[PDB]
């Protein structure tokens, strides 16, 4: 509640970044953070395919209804209660809020980094960070330098 | 005591070559039928007795977790993450 009190809104933009690190983080918030219904779409498919079954030797539809609620009873016992999806919704909120936070600071010097932007660009062709280049020269004059 | 004659009787001589084969829809049937109530009843009662702790404490199912410091990279317009490795540990009570 916290973490989420934080970030007011996620955004499905912002969600597909983190399908880097961890798929099924969508689903994961899903289950979590009560964004819409989880109609049990495999459980009542299921038991339809059960309901095929049970139409081709007929069953009574007593157990048509039965093996109906069966899989969909046994798909929402599986979704509902995964407090894992809360472990790795909090990560995903750490992580969006970080990233949210640095992204923050780059609408607000944007303006004052426009000018050095043009030349580094143009006479740097890379898109590699600064912030992974400059370690790579750390330990390159580390170990070649006249030292 | 008791009067068991006859059981004793029978248990001493028995047909060791009589038998009588089954009716495979019946003995299908019967097996589903208990397998219903196997499966219905009783996996209700283990799913709350395998859930109901995992409902109830989820720090024991999920010993570590990742954190991020994020940095800003101006010139290229990205965002640079930084993970660390924490143990999941009960935060502010
Ligand atoms: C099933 C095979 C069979 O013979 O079923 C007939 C039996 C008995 O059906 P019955 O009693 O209707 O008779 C057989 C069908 N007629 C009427 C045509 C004679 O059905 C069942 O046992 C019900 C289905 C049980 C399914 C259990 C699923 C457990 C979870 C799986 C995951």
């Amino acid at each position: 509640l916290r973490r989420k009190q934080q970030l007011g809104k996620i955004y499905p933009e912002e969600v597909s970044s983190y399908t880097q690190i961890n798929p099924d983080i969508a689903n994961d918030l899903n289950l979590t953070f009560n964004a819409k219904l989880l109609w049990p779409v495999r459980g009542m498919t299921v038991g339809a395919g059960f309901f095929a079954f049970a139409h081709l030797f007929n069953l009574p539809y007593s157990f048509r209804l039965g093996l109906f609620v069966l899989p969909t009873a046994v798909e929402l016992a599986f979704t509902w209660g995964n407090k894992t999806s809360q472990f790795k919704s909090i990560e995903f909120m750490d992580y969006l809020l970080q990233y949210r936070v640095s992204k923050a600071l780059l609408e607000k010097n944007a303006k004052h980094f426009a000018e050095k932007k043009a030349a580094y660009q143009k006479e740097i062709n890379s898109s590699q960070s600064v912030q992974d280049l400059y370690n790579q020269l750390i330990t390159l004059v580390s170990e070649q330098a006249p030292s | 005591m008791l009067d068991d004659t006859k059981y004793i009787q029978m248990a001493q001589k028995f047909p060791r070559n009589v038998s009588v084969q089954l009716n495979k829809k019946l003995f299908v049937t019967r097996t589903w039928f208990r397998n219903y109530y196997f499966v219905g009843v009783f996996g209700i009662f283990a799913y709350f007795i395998y859930n109901q702790p995992k409902i109830f404490a989820p720090f024991s199912g999920y010993p570590t977790t990742v954190a991020y410091k994020a940095q800003p990279d101006f010139l290229n317009d990205q965002v640079i993450f930084y993970s660390q490795q924490r143990q999941n540990t009960l935060k502010n009570f």
